């Protein structure tokens, strides 16, 4: 009741990933909660419902949605008479983040936004009036969105405009708002090039990118990830988006990004990664097994012909479906990172963090 | 009778090759090609071995041009041509064979060859038919011979990665699983997700199996001990024409120095080098990759769906065939004792 | 009691003037799509689907159709599809063809009804099995099964002329209402559809008409009974008169297989683009399904099909989706993209071809710029000539130097409306529209009302 | 039960006599098989007498559990050694052996069913039954295998 | 607060005028409990703690008359003489509304998980979320309607998307001249439209606040079910951007918070529906529906309130072995020996003599039955009395009516 | 590190004995007392078993200014074997083990203990013509190291220079 019930695991997991949760999109957490939202703020409940159903996906979109929900929560916050805002607000936000984690494991951008907001709340003077503190917090969140995402995207697009050349064939993977914006603004500014969109099952997010590239008039080829080795002889540049950059330089991205980096290295093709500095993390990962997300295994079912293989796959005791979400590209497979600070080597992630931490 | 049925069967085979092929496996393709060539030898009228070889080559050219990606037909045609050459040389008084047929430094230094197939021998046809029957008998047991080597390449609690659906690899793994316990990870090999079926059958045998998309090959390769794959064709330099996504799997295995084992029978060996010919990949309709229901987006988007991938020999560790295990560096020898260099181009 | 071998009725005449004036000198079924006649595509589809007997009904230019068919792969003794050609000058509609089919008693069991301009790789075995099962369970109730293809309404292969909307009982795939949405902004469905089925009355606008039907002989019987009946008239009459006669029409929808009808120039362009880009695999230009020596080619990267004895000038660029016929000679510094060029063509230097279809024998002089234009057999284009989108030059048509033909321009050797009104005073070739040494007449909206000019 | 008897009268075959065998095991000198027409007595298909051309492995042409038509090339009734060759068997001889084996197996099945009906329990009873019925026709027609089947066919009508 | 539950309970019963004369429609005793108890109890199990029940004087008096709930209702009364609609009642109670509204009706008996609808309101940021049940057929005889007299029953045509959630088309047969017309662009956006005709509207709309804000400036709309919902469904595809509904939407969609700088996979008004094909979902507005609800209530009452026994504790039954499991006995309700009650709901303060067989009947309060009388499939109103040996089958006896002794009236509406 | 991990996770540890001072044996006993499935092997089997090893976790004696290691002997071989199979190599070393001395030379890197550990004194006259050397430490170049785990978190070997500059002054490098 007062604590949100834990989400149930869907099915059997791979033994190497048995430490990670595995949830079913159909089994939502709101089945055992009061419709007039108590315990959890209604904005947070709606956000978690959108997360668990995949309605909101992508690092930037998830971070922006979380920040808007947090603004709504702050706006409707009343300080208890025997409590201070700087502590009570931080204590109150924690169950909301736990519920959001239950709905879907938080992305790196969401974690960094949460840390920034907690730091901002803690640094509120006890003498400030409640409404002044709330207005300052909302203004801080607005500034965070404006500077860490929008202006950062514009600066990254301006920087990446230099790398794109006339006659280039740029290979992009999946859906990334930053990559799409970079390509659209490069096409608008007068550069002429082709884009090859590599997509993979089961999300097929690359189609999104494809649609955008046709609305902007950019010529675009489309193919699946296993055929990448066939198309890379034509490709002159690989441009990838990153969900996170780890402190050791590793690129945590959608599964298959490291695969594309490896095949591109085998084909002697430069690999560039576009990421905003607000998504840099102090964690380190050496593989995709230690920390990852296991999506719904049922998404791996496919409609081939009249029959459906893997239907009722849970009836086979030895059968496991592994719907990995993320993967880690080692820094040796990445040639360049484009951030709002400019073009940096993949090993400059720890210093940039430091530069962004001495201020705070 | 003879011609009216033989020509009809040839037409049916060519038309089946052109459009579809059905659920026919590589072994079935080879058996049907061998039966076709045996009936051509028996029914058609040929005086000497030269006329028979010319007729066989003429039929094989059409059979190969029907579907270039189906290399088993050409392999069987060239095998029959080599059999005819061997029988004729045996009846022509040349003592030992299969060594002077191939160009060799020792043969070049100590003489040479002056081929002539004009002579007629009445016992040539029976010898050729007997050799073809031996070839068919070997075909009937090549799969069992390959599967019998399972326990020599799998240890306890090993993680084996495979891609696509290969019946040879399935039999190999099922034979190994009788006495050993191991975990198999199957890549689905999109868009034709045959790997799913490969995972179901391996699950029915009690093997702990895991399915994953082709995007997770590199991520999971770090915890994979061995890679066992099938192939469609083995080229003259040891390279592979495998299902799509196999080159990526081979690169991922090479990154972690994971051994890559190819379980392929003898009839999949083709003497064609991967020089060019623009006939390597087989591009199926792009409906599998991008659905037709996408809409206007399809009028400006170039969708390509290659079926096969070229795997260079550097990424292959071992070839397991009905004759045992070989390195990719020895494949050339298996060329020379199976096909004649003059029969490389039909 | 095994059913007899599957038979097909192929209608080689369109019975309309949707390809005027190109059809004045060439039947529609003989128009080359990717250098292969449309009737060859239809016959290949019929043979692949398992049709053993084919009745080809030709009315307009039946002599040319017979001459082409006799040399084809399907008129050889080795063919498993026996082609029988029936010709008559008294054919004015598909109703006449089906009435003659009934009069001759050609078909004893379910057969295939297709036109001679249908490009498809659909395997009809599943739909045929469903049709036979339906007719077995309910005797002589379901009489026809139409084949549809899932598609988005915005696909280029869906012209407004042939767009249809179908109200269907999804439980049994039974067609309850069939309508054509040409020129409409609000589709009306009678309430009588919602009488028996209270759950599934799916209104579908995502169905592309493949113009393939599985018809019982009752279809021919009803065409004989209703002598005023095209297929759309039959469908509408059957759906309206379900009370008097308990006949039904069902449908089968395919998602993984391609099927379309070349009924106008826009559909011709869309289907040719789909064929070049392997959407109708295995009916690809290099497959040589016609088994002709002059229609073989090699398929390189970017869907570029190159025939034998093709000479490419230095600096020439073939971008993508380009088919080159055998014997084509292309000059230097050319740019050809999304174009189909027939055998024997001659292209000059610095020529730009974009989404254009040149048939056999077309000669193009240096410096031309052609976009979305069709150049029929032996057409010629002089220097400094620009063809704006949707420009058609028919057979033996020459366009003089230093012209820019506007969009929608059609030039034919036939007078524009002289014989059209006459259905004697030789009118000189106006150099103001066809230029010096230009042979042809500008064909205005008199025949352009159903030409390559639409959304 | 496990009642069995030789298809013919003589307990051992002769040289240059095509016989049906079932491959049972693989050895160094050759393949150990059982002679189907002679109450499953052991024989050896020699590795040398396996193919006219050079052969590297016996498993290339021999599969355990597959019937074969082989010509006897050496018989030692004392030691019990029967040597068989697959190279010397012509296709016509293989067809003749297959037909003869089919006829003999039909006759054997008929006699075994008769014995089972009569509740025979020992192989001696089956041998006596073969002596009375089948081998009498066999040595009357002077054609082993063929004679018994031909005489049985002459019955019914 | 996420929601403010509102129960629309002025009182209808246009098809139940026979019963809506002794007591108001919300106070009809469904399963020995007032009808309006069933919606409110739902809001109790969901987690609500405040309702705005728009009723009349008598219903407000009944609500304060030791009604059983834990939440605090806010009963609002309206001028009974004044003619108004549900939209008019929303217009009236607008000052009390501050968050999104959850409009119910005092006739909905259901066991549906409310979240099934509310999630459609949450995840999709829907302007409107609806609840419907699959069409069902009544095979049991209505007690009073036997000579056919079946009305035309103008059906509602509901066209939903392929997913079965989005609402694309909503029309009434009365407004259609034998022709269902679709706008065309609707089919361009949604090529496949599933059409249903028998769907039952449960009146469980979840409306956003700007809908009420737009209702403020527009007085033409008077009913929610018949005018507001079809208007919203039509305006869903009526392009975009008196003042129109689109002017009142001043909040950015949660699914399109940042149109640029982010990817989310014009359409501001979005109506969604939840069609529940299984389980209980009934709207008591006809005699047949009322009787069926009374029949099927006992399982729902056992599930929802296991503490309350099917037979009241203060019930005097001489023959405590002739009452069925589904049969319900209210307080008092003296039942004599050799009297058998089978699948019947018995009211309160009822006088039952010996040798009485009550089969599939509904007995209200103050119902008296004498010796030898048999009732089968009949409804008895309040204060009605039955004489000696009267046989009643499929009859509706009104409030206080007297039936003659051994008068076998069958399928006759005995209303005074 | 391993004992903390083993409280919530199950894993298999393979310990090389690190001859001649077979301290790894003790490392295997303690890990065995915690219930961790552990396996002991000699240093000769490092490359043979590396093919089935997912991760490498080692300690160190010193971390040099360029991220290199001065570890126990046989660690360079282990790092090479891990690099062959692209197995990650994690060094769990605290902050005070960081030394600002570069591995230029100084002839003071290895520590040569008595050769009694390698070749026993009871060998006999064979020892009067045989040169026995027993280095204790091995130099591991930074290219074979994947991650440094210290009390301040995880770092790449390419960031070690920064940890130098904020810990030691360049004028104090040479005492
Ligand atoms: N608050 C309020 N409730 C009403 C009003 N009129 C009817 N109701 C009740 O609210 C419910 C919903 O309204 P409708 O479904 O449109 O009822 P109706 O239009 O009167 O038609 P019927 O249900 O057949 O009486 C009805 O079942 C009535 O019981 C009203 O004017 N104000």
């Amino acid at each position: 009741r007062q604590q949100v019930p834990t989400r149930k695991d869907y099915g059997s997991k791979v033994s190497l990933f048995s430490h990670l949760p595995q949830y079913s999109r159909q089994n939502s957490l709101t089945q055992f909660m009061s419709i007039p939202s108590s315990v959890i703020h209604p904005a947070m409940v709606r956000l978690g419902l959108q997360y668990s159903q995949g309605l909101v996906s992508g690092s930037n979109a998830r971070c922006i949605a979380l920040l808007r929900a947090l603004q709504q929560v702050i706006q409707d916050y009343t300080t208890p008479p025997n409590e201070e805002l700087s502590r009570d607000l931080v204590n109150k936000l924690k169950p909301y983040m736990s519920f959001l984690t239950q709905c879907r494991p938080l992305s790196a951008s969401m974690h960094n936004a949460i840390k920034f907001l907690n730091k901002e709340i803690t640094s509120v003077g006890s003498s400030k009036r409640e409404e002044e503190a709330k207005s300052e917090l909302r203004a801080a969140i607005d500034r965070y969105v404006q500077e860490k995402i929008v202006l950062a995207a514009q600066a990254i697009s301006r920087f990446a405009y230099q790398k794109i050349s006339n006659g280039d064939v740029i290979l992009v993977y999946g859906c990334s708002s930053l990559v799409s914006r970079i390509l659209q603004e490069a096409w608008t500014e007068g550069r002429r090039f082709r884009v090859v969109v590599v997509d993979s099952r089961p999300w097929l997010e690359g189609r999104h990118t494809l649609r955008s590239l046709v609305h902007a008039g950019v010529p675009a080829s489309y193919l699946l990830i296993p055929a990448a080795s066939y198309v890379l002889p034509e490709v002159s540049k690989v441009l990838l988006g990153a969900h996170a950059l780890l402190a050791n330089g590793s690129v945590m991205s959608r599964v298959g990004t490291a695969q594309l980096a490896l095949v591109a290295r085998a084909h002697n093709v430069p690999v560039l990664v576009c990421c905003e500095t607000y998504k840099f993390c102090e964690r380190v990962q050496t593989d995709a097994f230690v920390s990852n997300e296991l999506d719904d295994p049922d998404d791996l079912q496919c409609k081939r012909g009249e029959h459906v293989a893997l239907a009722n796959w849970q009836n086979h005791a030895s059968l496991r479906l592994l719907n990995l979400v993320y993967d880690v590209t080692p820094p040796e497979l990445v040639d360049l990172v484009i951030t709002e600070l400019g073009m940096i080597p993949c090993s400059s992630v720890p210093v940039v963090l430091r530069v962004k931490s001495s201020d705070q | 009778a003879k011609g009216s049925e033989l020509s009809e069967r040839i037409e049916s085979f060519v038309e089946t090759l052109k459009r579809g092929g059905g659920p026919r496996s590589s072994e079935e393709m080879a058996r049907e090609t061998l039966g076709l060539l045996r009936q051509i030898i028996t029914d058609h009228r040929w005086s000497n071995a030269g006329e028979l070889m010319e007729l066989i080559r003429r039929e094989g050219r059409r059979m190969t041009a029907a579907q270039p990606s189906e290399t088993t037909v050409g392999n069987m045609v060239r095998r029959v041509l080599k059999i005819i050459r061997e029988e004729y040389g045996r009846l022509h008084g040349r003592s030992d064979e299969s060594d002077q047929q191939e160009s060799l430094h020792k043969l070049l230094t100590s003489g040479g060859l002056n081929e002539d197939f004009s002579f007629h021998y009445a016992q040539l046809q029976s010898n050729i038919i007997e050799a073809i029957n031996e070839l068919l008998v070997e075909l009937e047991g090549t799969m069992e011979n390959i599967a019998a080597q399972a326990l020599e390449h799998i240890h306890s609690n090993e993680v084996i990665m495979t891609i696509g659906f290969s019946r040879t690899v399935e039999a190999f793994l099922k034979e190994a699983a009788r006495k050993r316990k191991f975990h198999v990870i199957v890549a689905e090999c999109a868009p034709f997700c045959q790997g799913h079926e490969m995972a179901v059958n391996l699950s029915k045998a009690g093997i702990e199996t895991t399915v994953m998309t082709d995007a997770a090959i590199f991520a999971v390769m770090s915890r994979v001990n061995k890679v066992i794959i099938g192939t469609k064709t083995i080229l003259a330099n040891g390279a592979l024409r495998a299902v799509t996504g196999t080159h990526t799997l081979a690169l991922a295995a090479k990154h972690h120095s994971t051994p890559l084992i190819v379980c392929a029978p003898m009839f999949k060996l083709s003497p064609q080098f991967p020089n060019e010919e623009d006939s390597f990949h087989k591009f199926v309709a792009p409906e599998e990759v991008l659905p037709f229901t996408e809409g206007d987006i399809l009028e400006k988007v170039s969708v390509h769906c290659p079926v096969f991938d070229y795997v260079p020999p550097e990424l292959i560790t071992l070839f397991i065939s009905n004759i045992g295990g070989n390195a990719p560096s020895y494949i050339y020898r298996l060329m020379s004792e199976l096909y004649h260099p003059d029969d490389h181009v039909l | 009691e095994p059913p007899p071998p599957l038979q097909a009725v192929l209608v080689a005449d369109s019975f309309d003037r949707r390809f005027f004036p190109i059809s004045k000198d060439q039947p529609r079924v003989l128009l080359p799509l990717a250098n292969v006649a449309l009737i060859d595509y239809t016959l290949e589809f019929l043979t692949a689907t398992g049709v053993q007997e084919t009745f080809v009904f030709c009315c307009w230019k039946a002599a040319q159709i017979k001459e082409h068919l006799l040399k084809s792969k399907w008129c050889r003794p080795t063919s498993l599809n026996v082609v029988r050609i029936i010709t008559s000058e008294l054919y004015r509609s598909l109703g006449d063809v089906l009435r003659d089919v009934d009069a001759k008693a050609l078909v004893r069991s379910d057969f295939l009804l297709v036109y001679g301009d249908v490009i498809s790789n659909i395997n009809i075995t599943r739909a045929l099995e469903e049709h036979r099962l339906r007719r077995k369970l309910e005797k002589n109730v379901s009489v026809m099964t139409m084949i549809f293809k899932e598609s988005s309404p915005s696909h280029p292969t869906r012209c407004h002329e042939d767009n249809v909307v179908v109200a269907v009982d999804s439980t049994t795939n039974r067609v309850l209402h069939f309508q054509k949405t040409q020129g409409l902004r609000r589709f009306a469905f009678p309430l009588s559809l919602f009488q028996g089925s209270s759950d599934g009355v799916e209104v579908r606008y995502d169905l592309l008409d493949c113009h393939i039907s599985i018809c019982s002989p009752q279809v021919a019987q009803l065409f004989t009974d209703n002598f005023d009946y095209t297929r759309d008239d039959f469908v509408r009459g059957l759906l309206v008169n379900e009370e008097i006669l308990g006949n039904q029409i069902h449908m089968h929808v395919t998602a993984k297989e391609y099927g379309a009808r070349v009924s106008n120039l826009h559909m011709y362009s869309a289907v040719c683009a789909d064929v070049i880009r392997r959407w109708v695999y295995p009916l690809t230009p290099e497959a040589n399904f016609t088994d002709s020596t002059t229609q073989s080619c090699t398929h390189s990267r970017h869907n570029i099909y190159r025939g034998p004895e093709v000479s490419l000038g230095h600096g020439s660029i073939l971008e993508e989706n380009v088919l080159l016929g055998s014997g084509t000679v292309i000059g230097s510094n050319c740019f050809i993209t999304n174009s189909v060029i027939g055998p024997g063509c001659h292209i000059g230097d610095n020529v730009v071809l974009d989404q254009t279809y040149l048939w056999q024998g077309v000669r193009v002089a240096a410096g031309a710029q052609i976009h979305q234009s069709l150049l029929c057999d032996n057409a010629e284009v002089k220097e400094r000539v620009t063809l704006k989108p949707r420009s058609v030059l028919t057979s033996q048509v020459v366009v003089g130097p230093n012209i820019t033909l506007p969009e929608g321009s059609v030039i034919s050797l036939h007078p524009p409306d002289a014989e059209e009104d006459e259905d004697v005073k030789m009118k000189g070739y106006n150099p103001a529209e066809v230029g010096a040494a230009g042979k042809g007449y500008l064909w205005k909206a008199a025949g352009m009302n159903m030409e390559e000019e639409e959304e | 039960p496990g009642l069995s008897c030789r298809f013919y009268q003589h307990k051992f075959p002769e040289v240059e006599d095509v016989v049906m065998v079932n491959v049972r095991s693989i050895a160094e000198m050759g393949a150990y098989v059982s002679l189907l027409e002679y109450n499953n007595i052991e024989g050896m298909i020699l590795l040398s007498e396996l193919s006219r051309r050079r052969i590297r492995s016996i498993n290339k042409l021999i599969r355990i559990g597959r019937n074969e038509c082989v010509v006897v090339i050496r018989v030692d009734k004392e030691k019990g050694y029967i040597d068989l060759s697959k190279r010397r068997v012509s296709p016509e001889e293989a067809i003749k052996c297959e037909d003869k084996f089919t006829k003999s197996k039909t006759v054997y099945s008929i006699l075994r069913h008769v014995a089972e009906v009569l509740e025979y329990t020992k192989d001696e009873q089956l041998e006596s039954l073969f002596q009375r019925t089948a081998w009498v026709f066999d040595d009357k027609y002077k054609r082993p295998g063929y004679g018994a089947y031909d005489a049985f066919k002459h019955a019914v009508s | 607060m996420e929601f403010q539950a509102v129960v629309m309970a002025v009182g209808g019963g246009s098809r139940m005028t026979d019963l809506t004369s002794s007591i108001p429609k919300p106070l009809l005793p469904v399963g020995n409990k007032p009808l309006i108890w069933y919606p409110l109890n739902l809001l109790e199990r969901v987690g609500f703690e405040e309702v705005i029940v728009v009723t009349t004087r008598d219903v407000q008096k009944a609500l304060c008359a030791e009604f059983k709930m834990k939440m605090k209702p806010d009963i609002v009364c309206i001028p009974d003489d004044a003619d108004m609609g549900t939209a008019d009642s929303l217009r009236y109670i607008y000052p009390k509304l501050k968050t999104d509204v959850l409009v119910l009706s005092c006739d909905l008996i259901t066991d549906v998980a409310l979240h099934e609808v509310v999630d459609l309101f949450r995840a999709y940021d829907a302007s409107l979320a609806m609840l419907m049940r699959k069409g069902q057929d009544s095979i049991e005889p209505v007690p009073g309607q036997k000579g056919k007299k079946k009305a035309v029953e103008q059906r509602d045509f509901i066209g939903v998307d392929s997913t079965g959630k989005r609402l694309l088309f909503m029309a009434n047969e009365a407004d259609l001249d034998e022709e269902l017309v679709i706008k065309g662009s609707i089919l361009q956006k949604h090529p496949r439209i599933r059409f249903h005709t028998g769907l039952v509207d449960a009146h469980l709309y979840c409306l956003k606040k700007y809908i009420v804000d737009f209702l403020m400036e527009n007085g033409s709309i008077t009913s929610i079910r018949s005018e507001l919902i079809p208007y919203l469904v039509r305006k869903q595809f009526s392009s975009a951007s008196s003042l129109d509904i689109y002017s009142f939407i001043k909040e950015a969609n949660t699914l399109n918070l940042a149109p640029y700088d982010a990817c989310w996979n014009r359409s501001q008004v979005r109506c969604y529906v939840h069609i529940m094909k299984e389980g209980l979902c009934s709207r008591v507005s006809t005699l047949g529906l009322y009787m069926e609800a009374n029949r099927q209530v006992p399982k729902l009452l056992s599930a929802l309130c296991p503490e309350e026994p099917p037979v009241h504790s203060s019930a005097q039954i001489v023959s405590k072995h002739l009452v069925g499991v589904d049969s319900l006995i209210g307080p008092e309700t003296q039942i004599g020996e050799k009297s058998s009650i089978k699948r019947s709901v018995i009211g309160s303060s009822c006088l039952i003599k010996d040798r009485v067989t009550i089969t599939n009947c509904l007995l209200m309060n103050s119902v008296t039955v004498e010796e030898g009388s048999n009732i089968q499939g009949s409804v008895i109103c309040n204060n009605a009395v039955i004489e000696k040996g009267a046989d009643i089958k499929d009859c509706l006896i009104g409030s206080g009516q007297r039936i003659e002794a051994k008068a076998k009236r069958v399928n006759e509406v005995i209303v005074g």
